[PDB]
C-alpha cells in the first residue's frame, strides 16, 4: 500500500568542505583517518567537485550510494605517485599495499582519486608527501604506522647511521609539472563502510515520510 | 633546590664518621631523602631513607644497624652516620633526593653534592 | 603533583558475574548463543583494597600502583559513599600519547580524552575552602591538557547513593570493553546487604556510553577521591577482573531481560548444556 | 648483594646508537617493573636520565629511550657524541626491601 521512510529529524550535513577541498591532503604513511558520525550524508557534492579517474566502490553502488546508510564511516586521505593509483584496491602488493596503505580483504567503501598536480604542485618540487619505502614485514589492514626505524638491510648492525646498506625507510618522489599524465601525483580519499549491526546514524536527506500501520508497509526504519 | 654536604672528613681505621646533607629551595619534610656509597671508580649502593615527616631510618641488609641516620627539620638538614668504620667504604657518599611528592619511589635526583669519608691506616 | 596512595592485594572467586547485553534487541524467551568477550566464570578476580594514611611514619614504602588492561576489564567496586570517581584509560599516562580521564563528581561525567600529564599517583582533591563553601574538585591527575579532541559531558556515571532505607548499597558493577576503536562501557548496580562477595545469581549488565574515540589503551588505574583536612585516611575496594573471549548462551527472560547465562567452558556438563 | 651486573665497558661511534644492557636477578626485574639509569659523569655527582622504563625527567633533550623485557634495560642513545663517555649506572628495585645500583658502562667513543 504505502511506504514509510521514517528517519531521524536531523539535517546538520556531514563534513565534506574539510574532506576533499581541504588545506592539504597528509602524506601516505601519514593518513588521516576523519569520522564521520550525526549527520546526513551529502554524497552529491562529491560529484559536484570533479570528474574522478577512480571511483571504484567496492561496497555498495555509487547510484545506490546516495540513498542508504550504516552506523559510522571513516574519510582517509592520500597524495600518492600514479602508478599506484589502482594499488589502493582491496588486495595487491607494491611499494604501497604492504609497506603504506593496505584496505581489509572484505573491503565495503569506496575510493577516490583525481588530479592534483595542475592544482597542488611546485615548478621547483615537491618533498613534503613521503611513502614508506621500506618495511620489516607487510602492514596489517587499516594500521597507521608512523616510526621511522632505519631497514636492517645489512650484515652489520646499522642501529641508525646513514649509508651503504642503510636505507632510510622513508622516501619522497618529485611532484614536478614535467611528468607524464599517467604517473602524475594524486590525491586519494577512502570511504569506509560497516554492516549495519548497529543502528545507522548518517544518510542522504530522504524525506521522512508519514507513519502509517494497521494496513500495510514498505517498512525502511533504517534497514 | 640545591643541596649542600659537609666537607672532606678522614677517619683512622675502627672509628666513627657522621656526615651531613641540608636541603634547600623546597619543603624538606615531604620529600624523601637518600644515601649512597660508591668506592672510588667502583659501583654505586644506596644506604637508605630518612623521610623527614616521621623517622624511618631504612637501611639495607649488609649495613642492617650499622648505619644510624637521623633528621633535623628545624635546620633543614639530614645527619647520617657510622659505626666500627675500618677502611672498607671509604668511600664517597651522596645525600640523594627522590621525585615524589610525599610516599617516594626510589629514582634519585639532586644528589647532593658529594664528600669523601676517607678512612685508612 | 603528590604521590601518596598505596595498595594492598588480595584475590577472590568472581561467582558468577559480567554478562551484559552484546547489543540491544527485545529478544524474548530467545536462547541466543552470542560469542563475545566476557568474564570468564568462577574466575579469580583481584580485590585491590586501595588504603592511603594521613602521612606519618614514610617508612620507607615504595609506591606500587600499576595496572594492566588485556582486553576488557571488570571493575566492579562495592564502596557505599563516592570515593571512586573515575578511571584513566591509556596506555602511557604521557605526553606522548592519548588517555582517557573519566571523572565524575556530583552532577557531571567529564570524559576528556586527550594527552595528559598522569604522574604515579592520580586523585581528586575535594578541599573545604570556607566552614562550608560547598565542595570543590581540583587537579593532581594532571599537569598538561595537550593538543586532543572533545569531551563527552554527560549524566553522572556512578548515581549518588541512594541508601535511605538502611542497607550495604549498590554493587557497582562495570565492564570497560575496548574494541575496533570503541570504547564500549556497561553499568548495574544491583544492590546487596550487609556481607557480601558478589554473590550467586546471574545478573546481566547494560550499556551506558559507547565513546567513538579509538586508542591503544593497554594500562589503567582508578581515581580515589581524597577528602583535603594531610588528606584523610582514604579507602576504595577494586574488583578489577580480565576478560576473555568466551562463548555464552544467554537465556533471556520474557521482558527482553537477561536472567541465565553458562560459560559453556567451565565443566563438561556446561559445555552440553551450551550444545544441548 | 649487587645482583644487577651490567656489562664492563662498551664503545661506539659518534653518530651511533649504542645500547647498554642491564642484567641481574630476573626476580628484580621480572617482579617489579622499576628500573632507573643515572649518569655518572667522571670528577662530580651522578644524575637521573630516565627515571622508568621509558619515562624521561625534564633536560634530557628526549635522546635516551628504554626498554624491558624479562631482565633487558637500555638507553638507545641517539648520537652517543663525545660528552657521552661518561659512566652509565643501572638501577632497579628489588623483590626484596632493598635497591640495587648496577656498576660498569664505562662507555667510550672516537677520539682516543
Ligand atoms: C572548498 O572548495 C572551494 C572550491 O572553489 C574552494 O574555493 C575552497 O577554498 C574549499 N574550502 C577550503 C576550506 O579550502
Ligand atoms: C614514627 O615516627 C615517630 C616520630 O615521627 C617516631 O617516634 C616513631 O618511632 C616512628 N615509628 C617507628 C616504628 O619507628
Ligand atoms: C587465583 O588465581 C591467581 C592467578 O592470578 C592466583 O595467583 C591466586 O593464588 C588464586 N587464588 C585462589 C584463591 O584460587
Ligand atoms: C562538575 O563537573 C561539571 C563538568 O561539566 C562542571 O561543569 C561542574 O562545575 C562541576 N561541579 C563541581 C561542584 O565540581
Ligand atoms: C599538539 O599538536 C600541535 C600540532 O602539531 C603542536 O603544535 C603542539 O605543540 C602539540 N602539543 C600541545 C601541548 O599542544
Ligand atoms: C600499542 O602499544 C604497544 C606498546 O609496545 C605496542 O606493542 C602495540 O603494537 C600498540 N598497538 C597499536 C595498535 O598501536
Ligand atoms: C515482566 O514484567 C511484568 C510486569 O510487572 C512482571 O509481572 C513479570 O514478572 C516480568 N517478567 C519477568 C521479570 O521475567
Amino acid at each position: 500500500t504505502e511506504s514509510i521512510v521514517r528517519f531521524p529529524n536531523i539535517t546538520n550535513l556531514c563534513p565534506f568542505h574539510e574532506v576533499f577541498n581541504a588545506t592539504t591532503f597528509a602524506s601516505v604513511y601519514a593518513w588521516n583517518r576523519k569520522r564521520i558520525s550525526n549527520c546526513v550524508a551529502d554524497y552529491s557534492v562529491i560529484y559536484n567537485f570533479a570528474p574522478f579517474f577512480a571511483f571504484k566502490c567496492y561496497g555498495v553502488s555509487p547510484t545506490k550510494l546516495n540513498d542508504l546508510c550504516f552506523t559510522n564511516v571513516y574519510a582517509d586521505s592520500f597524495v600518492i605517485r600514479g602508478n599506484e593509483v589502482s594499488q589502493i584496491a582491496p588486495g595487491q602488493t607494491g611499494n604501497i599495499a604492504d609497506y603504506n596503505y593496505k584496505l581489509p580483504d572484505d573491503f565495503t567503501g569506496c575510493v577516490i582519486a583525481w588530479n592534483s598536480n595542475k592544482l597542488d604542485s611546485k615548478p621547483s618540487g615537491n618533498y613534503n608527501y613521503l611513502y614508506r619505502l621500506f618495511r620489516k614485514s607487510k602492514l596489517k589492514p587499516f594500521e597507521r604506522d608512523i616510526s621511522t626505524e632505519i631497514y636492517q638491510a645489512g650484515n652489520k648492525p646499522c642501529n641508525g647511521v646513514a649509508g651503504p646498506n642503510c636505507y632510510s625507510p622513508l622516501q619522497s618522489y618529485g611532484f614536478r609539472p614535467t611528468y607524464g599524465v599517467g604517473h602524475q601525483p594524486y590525491r586519494v580519499v577512502v570511504l569506509s563502510f560497516e554492516l549495519l549491526h548497529a543502528p545507522a546514524t548518517v544518510c542522504g536527506p530522504k524525506k521522512s515520510t508519514n507513519l502509517v500501520k494497521n494496513k500495510c508497509v514498505n517498512f525502511n526504519f533504517n534497514g | 633546590v640545591q643541596l649542600v654536604q659537609s666537607g672532606a672528613e678522614v677517619k683512622k681505621p675502627g672509628a666513627s664518621v657522621k656526615v651531613s646533607c641540608k636541603a634547600s629551595g623546597y619543603t624538606f619534610t615531604s620529600y624523601y631523602m637518600h644515601w649512597v656509597r660508591q668506592a672510588p671508580g667502583q659501583g654505586l649502593e644506596w644506604m637508605g631513607i630518612i623521610n623527614p615527616s616521621g623517622g624511618s631510618t631504612s637501611n639495607a641488609q649488609k649495613f642492617q644497624g650499622r648505619v644510624t641516620m637521623t633528621r633535623d627539620t628545624f635546620t633543614s638538614t639530614v645527619y647520617m652516620e657510622l659505626s666500627s668504620l675500618r677502611s672498607e667504604d671509604t668511600a664517597v657518599y651522596y645525600c640523594a633526593r627522590d621525585i615524589a611528592r610525599g610516599i617516594g619511589e626510589y629514582y634519585f635526583d639532586y644528589w647532593g653534592q658529594g664528600t669523601l669519608v676517607t678512612v685508612s691506616s | 603533583c603528590v604521590n601518596l596512595i598505596t595498595r594492598t592485594q588480595s584475590y577472590t572467586n568472581s561467582f558468577t558475574r559480567g554478562v551484559y547485553y552484546p547489543d540491544k534487541v527485545f529478544r524474548s524467551s530467545v536462547l541466543h548463543s552470542t560469542q563475545d568477550l566476557f568474564l570468564p566464570f568462577f574466575s579469580n578476580v583481584t580485590w585491590f583494597h586501595a588504603i592511603h594514611v594521613s602521612g606519618t611514619n614514610g617508612t620507607k614504602r615504595f609506591d606500587n600502583p600499576a595496572l594492566p588492561f588485556n582486553d576488557g576489564v571488570y571493575f566492579a567496586s562495592t564502596e557505599k559513599s563516592n570515593i571512586i570517581r573515575g578511571w584513566i584509560f591509556g596506555t602511557t599516562l604521557d605526553s606522548k600519547t592519548q588517555s582517557l580521564l573519566i571523572v565524575n563528581n556530583a552532577t557531571n561525567v567529564v570524559i576528556k580524552v586527550c594527552e595528559f600529564q598522569f604522574c604515579n599517583d592520580p586523585f581528586l582533591d575535594v578541599y573545604q575552602k570556607n566552614n562550608k563553601s560547598w565542595m570543590e574538585s581540583e587537579f593532581r591527575v594532571y599537569s598538561s591538557a595537550n593538543n586532543c579532541t572533545f569531551e563527552y559531558v554527560s549524566q553522572p556515571f556512578l548515581m549518588d547513593l541512594e541508601g535511605k532505607e538502611g542497607n550495604f548499597k549498590n554493587l557497582r558493577e562495570f565492564v570497560f570493553k575496548n574494541i575496533d576503536g570503541y570504547f564500549k562501557i556497561y553499568s548495574k548496580h544491583t544492590p546487596i546487604n550487609l556481607e557480601r562477595d558478589l554473590p550467586q545469581g546471574f545478573s546481566a549488565l547494560e550499556p551506558l556510553v559507547d565513546l567513538p574515540i579509538g586508542i591503544n589503551i593497554t594500562r589503567f588505574q582508578t581515581l580515589l577521591a581524597l577528602h583535603r583536612s594531610g588528606w584523610t585516611a582514604g579507602a576504595a575496594a577494586y574488583y578489577v577482573g580480565y576478560l576473555q573471549p568466551r562463548t555464552f548462551l544467554l537465556k533471556y527472560n520474557e521482558n527482553g531481560t537477561i536472567t541465565d547465562a553458562v560459560d559453556c567452558a567451565l565443566d563438561p556438563l556446561s559445555e552440553t548444556k551450551c550444545t544441548l | 648483594q649487587s645482583a644487577l651486573t651490567q656489562t664492563a665497558s662498551v664503545s661506539g661511534s659518534p653518530g651511533q646508537s649504542i645500547t647498554i644492557s642491564c642484567t641481574g636477578t630476573s626476580s628484580d626485574v621480572g617482579g617489579y617493573n622499576y628500573v632507573s639509569w643515572y649518569q655518572q659523569h667522571p670528577g662530580k655527582a651522578p644524575k637521573l636520565m630516565i627515571y622508568d622504563v621509558y619515562k624521561r625527567p625534564s633536560g634530557v633533550s628526549n635522546r635516551f629511550s628504554g626498554s624491558k623485557s624479562g631482565n633487558t634495560a637500555s638507553l638507545t642513545i641517539s648520537g652517543l657524541q663525545a660528552e657521552d663517555e661518561a659512566d652509565y649506572y643501572c638501577s632497579s628495585y628489588t623483590t626484596s626491601s632493598t635497591l640495587l645500583f648496577g656498576g660498569g658502562t664505562k662507555l667510550t667513543v672516537l677520539g682516543q
